[PDB]
């Protein structure tokens, strides 16, 4: 009679490394490294992303006419740019602190676009009909939708000054540009006059624009210079505009929600109808596992992700059959 | 291993025994099987469960975590960036590689103890009532029936029971 | 006969956690984590700090009236901010690169407050007597006590000049600031001349600072703007001021001693009479422990800040009585 | 545990020993008591206070560590700044809660191990002129007063000395 | 150590055995000397190798990293730039020192381990053939030649062969 | 006959640390911690650095006369900064975004020294002598190699215009200054005209500077300044220099080449004829080892930088003979 003492083995050809030995064929184990996704852009906890489609985010904030315009308001969970924005800023020039307005937008969840300035209200006095070549749109000259280009109206530019009011409860975001001509003809063509300055001012915000004139390279056809500028509106907050040329006037602007857990990714991938709880620009992710190594980008609750190949724990034993 | 028993003393595993890491095979005149000792191998399987969710939890969630922008004159910043981005990737890969090559080496360890306590318990309960064969197997000498074969595996052998037919056997 | 071999067992309830096994009661630990503090502002290394009281930086650097003035020579090793200081700038304006002047002062471990253009002796052909309702005082009108409102004399605003020798072996932070009018009537009425300009210079620093006139949202019922610049005098080096208008002048001015180990904390407890190694916002800490979970700011020799609730390490065995 | 001692084949603790880790208890004619082995005891109370100091000895003090200010138009700055102290701070709390409780697991498995050594150094002295009665006690066959249970304790047992009579008891 | 061999029951080391790390001397009629056993020897080395390239492998290499400078008017920027710099450093000093501590303690108890392991796998075989007289050596009840060292070696040791010889001396 | 159970010793004298004990003596040990270097500047990877000498980065890029001028085209593999370079801008002023200039020229592997302004063909009707003491060579008054001080000819100064197309297929850096005279005699005197302005426009850069006068203190024996700026002219692209004064027009630009793993850094060591991976300001490293302690500055393909004084791992056993 005898009795023996022993110890499971199977089939199983999953193997693991440890600091000793490495190809240890163990009989259990468990996979710790999530490594699929499923390629697509879904819904994240609930919320669809905004999808600028042809358009960045200059393009989109600008208004420029050759995106598809989108509702009036909007509530997203994630931004998406795709990686050839082809439409962004039309007319030449800078874009000033662009990339800090891009850090704001990113902790933004919604906006309410309605009209600052009046288009047939606002600038009685003025000329609000301009457009350019490189803003085309459908093969025609056109212009941003959320700026109006003041010029001068029967050979006279007067002074203008107008105010907006912050009633929306909520931050909202104004755009203007400056136009640089680039001779002193032009100058006096659109503006009237030579020494033109722009002021805008609110509580926290002063900053006075003022045009420099010279003959420039062409960027898109165009040797003016467009420069664009915004602030962030307090809440009970007045802005005043004051020019007497040059100034690109604010049409539309936007009343922001702030939100949590929010980005901007670029991406590919092709909106479906499906929810998920973490998303990267390649796809979206559903799993428990601690790490994983598909995308360094991602937005919700995610797995971490490390470099490494695999990252598998043995659970059984060493498997010897 | 470190204990010795798995891959050591006892060459190889037993497919036979499908309910359990460790278990016995007996033999006698009422035939033979697998029993897995189920205390050891439910003690083993909480405590390997505690290992890869302690993994688990001591690894937060990764919250929304995307790119920054900056512009042609801000190229310091996107280096300081870039440094941070990769630094912290950097150690969290080093972290993850090396706790799993840590406490896979340690699970290996712990099973190949669990052997050889279980071995080393039978071996006392026996005493000189058996011999060791080897390859972690007791030749009885005396008759061990279905019944004594249990007291063995739940740790009630009678050993005075058998001392006397042993011992006339053992000559 | 017996002899038998076994181990320590105690009544001991402390508890530790294995990787493998949590609640194990041990006959001996040791706590690692410091969780345990005073709740007052002490003394660190034998220094006591700089309280601002109802003063933030900017409001006790300007000499805000409204806050208590302090000895003309202070020593300390850390500052202590209020989370109300409802006194800061009372004249509505921008304070250029702020933050980095916060961050100037953390090395900073001694002032002394001298007058760097004495009041009665430096401008003998203009008024500095200004004051407005913005920095009041005891219910009247006030203003900084570290700055001169420069105004017109008998109808007249000369153009000024003066300099200062750092003569003082430290640098020499001197503060000054640009009024901006909200109309051209009050600029002419001020300071007489509409094209006016304020130049500072020294060996390092070289600005030029023009009015810019326009109508604002008032802010503390004030539709004018008062810019704040500032700037470091090194050992031996010049400032000069030169303007004819909009200068606010420098009265007095901080020559700074610069220490290690020292920062700005905001802090609502009190000042006690205690000596510390360790000071956080909340209170200080006595403490060898490698880990505390009390603060993650710390100023002086301090444990590490971890995000854990309880870190226990055994030395003795499991506990089986 | 590891060694299969403690919580093992020693069932439980001894509160009667105050004066040590690990040690004996003894009964013969002369009576009884608890002897705590102070070579055993002293060498683990060296080498866990080495472990404890090692652990604050590898994490250095913090100096002064205090936050910075960002106006509104420095938010990528303020980002990044937040992204360093949290990122420094997950690291560092992971270490500190992976450090105590893998060392935790150590320090419980080096005293099961200094508990079976001990029990074996006692076993290959007594060899067979004693009898292993479970629970980690042996059964002299021979009288064993104060002076032959001091012998065993220091690891001069003297075997030839009781052979004889040892196997006479042993029939 | 952790299994009570090196520095234990096994008090010192062999200057005269020069070939591998763990072996075995012998004395009978034909002489002595060592002999190393080559196969836990060679066993070990990969083991160990093993370890020190997982180490070295595990740590990436440093490509260019130099610092930056700032202006007068960037000291939040040059600050962030070495609490960034600072911070890693910390972390890589702590994870290299305590690392090579961790896998010194692992390193020197796979060692004892061996030693054990190999000292019980010759007490297996000889079972009652031979005496354990301490300090890890056997004394056999019956003739060994330099064959019936060899056998004892490579783990091929004829008990029932000296059975007899061995009852009759053991008396 | 007895057979015994040993193990190996010797006579090692090496020794290592463990969590429970400290010098423990072992037969056999590795050493991870390299501590050696040979004090020398060597060539990384087969590419020999670019040392600046006596010249910092400004002094350089500039063209001082007092650093020996380099040839037209350098390849190289790091820049070597001297600790006490005396030599770098020597007309006083500020050097517009220096360190990231510095930044950029980290990344460049190659320049070409080339004439974007030729001397003699450029500026007809202006004087292009302009030298002053502060950047002196061989005792005689002189002027930066690559800039050339436009002054009045025959009391006039034509308000200049000239252009260059980047057609080097590589980014063109381009650099000019502006002067600022300490007093209006001296603009009138050297520009003729009071309200001068300089215009420089490329594509992508559209910037105006404007003179402000004023009295300084005296830094170099010099009261007026010279402000510094650059651009990178994109492959392709124009940039265009209006100006009538106070403009140091440009002579020499560089053609610049990108390349992977180079840095700028500073030591006293001295060049030798030797080859290396990994270079630090001490000296170069030849190991395979994983960490370091010699430098945290490291160029190529390096060990980790540590704090740590020993890094020993044991391979053998405790070594008890
Ligand atoms: C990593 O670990 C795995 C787990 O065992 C190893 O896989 C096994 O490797 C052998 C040899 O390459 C495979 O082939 C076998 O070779 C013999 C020799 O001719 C042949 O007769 C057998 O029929 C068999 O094909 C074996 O199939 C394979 N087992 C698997 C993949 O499940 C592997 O070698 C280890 N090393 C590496 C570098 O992957
Ligand atoms: C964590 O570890 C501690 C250490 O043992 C555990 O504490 C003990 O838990 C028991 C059960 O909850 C407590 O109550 C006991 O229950 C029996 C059942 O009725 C009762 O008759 C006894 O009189 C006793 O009250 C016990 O007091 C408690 N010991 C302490 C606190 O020192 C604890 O359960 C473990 N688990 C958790 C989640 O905390
Ligand atoms: C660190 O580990 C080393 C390795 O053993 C220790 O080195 C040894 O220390 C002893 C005592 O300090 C040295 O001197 C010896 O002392 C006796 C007493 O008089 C003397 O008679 C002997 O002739 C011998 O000189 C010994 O030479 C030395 N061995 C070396 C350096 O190889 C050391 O003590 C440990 N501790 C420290 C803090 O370094
Ligand atoms: C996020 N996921 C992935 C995590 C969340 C936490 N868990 S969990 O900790 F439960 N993982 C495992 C996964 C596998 C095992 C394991 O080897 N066996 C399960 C118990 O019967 C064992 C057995 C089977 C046949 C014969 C003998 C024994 C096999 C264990 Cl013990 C734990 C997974
Ligand atoms: C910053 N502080 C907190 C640190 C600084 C470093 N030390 S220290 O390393 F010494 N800590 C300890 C703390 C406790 C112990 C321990 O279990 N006992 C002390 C020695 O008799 C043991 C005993 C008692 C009765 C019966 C049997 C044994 C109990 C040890 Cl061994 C080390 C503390
Ligand atoms: C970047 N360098 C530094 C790395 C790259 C990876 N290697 S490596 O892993 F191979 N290092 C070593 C270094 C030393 C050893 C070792 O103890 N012995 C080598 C094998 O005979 C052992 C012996 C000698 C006499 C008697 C008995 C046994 C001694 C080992 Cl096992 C590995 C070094
Ligand atoms: C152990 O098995 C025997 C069968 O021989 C049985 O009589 C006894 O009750 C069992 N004990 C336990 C605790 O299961
Ligand atoms: C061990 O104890 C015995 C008492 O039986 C005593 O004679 C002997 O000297 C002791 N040896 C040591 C080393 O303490
Ligand atoms: C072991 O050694 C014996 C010598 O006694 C020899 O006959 C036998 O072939 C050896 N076996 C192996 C596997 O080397």
């Amino acid at each position: 009679d005898t009795i023996c003492i022993g110890y499971h083995a199977n089939n199983s050809t999953d193997t693991v490394d440890t600091v000793l030995e490495k190809n240890v064929t163990v009989t259990h184990s468990v996979n710790l490294l999530e490594d699929s996704h499923n390629g697509k852009l879904c819904r994240l906890k609930g919320i669809a992303p905004l999808q600028l489609g042809k358009c960045n985010i200059a393009g989109w904030l600008l208004g420029n006419p050759e995106c598809d315009p989108l509702l009036p308001v909007r509530s997203w969970s994630y931004i998406v740019e795709t990686p050839n924005s082809e439409n962004g800023i039309c007319y030449p020039g800078d874009f000033i602190d662009y990339e800090e307005l891009r850090e704001q937008l990113s902790s933004v969840s919604s906006f309410e676009r309605f009209e600052i300035f009046p288009k047939e209200s606002s600038w009685p006095n003025h000329n609000t009909n301009g457009v350019t070549a490189a803003c085309s749109h459908e093969g025609k000259s056109s212009f941003y939708r959320n700026l109006l280009w003041l010029t001068e109206k029967e050979g006279s530019y007067p002074k203008l000054k107008n105010s907006y009011v912050n009633k929306k409860g909520k931050e909202v975001l104004v755009l203007w540009g400056i136009h640089h001509p680039p001779n002193s003809k032009e100058q006096q063509n659109l503006y009237q006059n030579e020494n033109a300055y722009v002021s805008v001012v609110t509580s926290n915000y002063n900053r006075r624009f003022t045009p420099e004139i010279a003959e420039r390279p062409k960027v898109r056809d165009q040797a003016g210079r467009m420069n664009y500028y915004w602030t962030l509106l307090k809440p009970g907050d007045t802005i005043i505009f004051e020019a007497n040329g040059n100034l690109i006037a604010p049409m539309y602007a936007f009343a922001l929600s702030r939100g949590f857990g929010s980005g901007i990714i670029t991406s590919n991938a092709s909106m479906h109808e499906c929810n998920t709880k973490c998303q990267t620009p390649l796809g979206a992710i559903n799993s428990s596992l601690p790490y994983q190594n598909i995308h360094p980008v991602t937005i919700g609750e995610c797995p971490k992700y490390v470099r490494s190949a695999k990252l598998r724990m043995v659970t059984g034993l060493r498997n010897i059959p | 291993g470190l204990f010795g028993a798995i891959a050591g003393f006892i060459e190889g595993g037993w497919t036979g025994m499908i309910d359990g890491w460790y278990g016995y095979h007996h033999q006698n005149e009422q035939g033979s099987g697998y029993a897995a000792d189920q205390k050891s191998t439910q003690n083993a399987i909480n405590g390997i469960t505690n290992k890869v969710n302690t993994v688990i939890e001591k690894m937060n969630i990764q919250f929304t975590a995307v790119g920054k922008e900056f512009n042609k004159l801000e190229k310091r910043m996107e280096n300081l960036n870039k440094k941070v981005d990769d630094g912290f990737l950097d150690i969290w890969t080093y972290n993850a590689e090396l706790l799993v090559l840590l406490e896979n080496e340690r699970t290996l360890d712990f099973h190949d103890s669990n052997v050889k306590n279980l071995y080393e318990k039978v071996k006392s309960q026996l005493k000189n009532n058996a011999k060791e064969i080897g390859n972690g197997c007791f030749e009885f000498y005396h008759k061990c029936d279905n019944e004594c074969m249990e007291s063995v595996r739940n740790g009630t052998y009678d050993y005075p029971k058998y001392s006397e037919e042993s011992k006339l056997n053992r000559e």
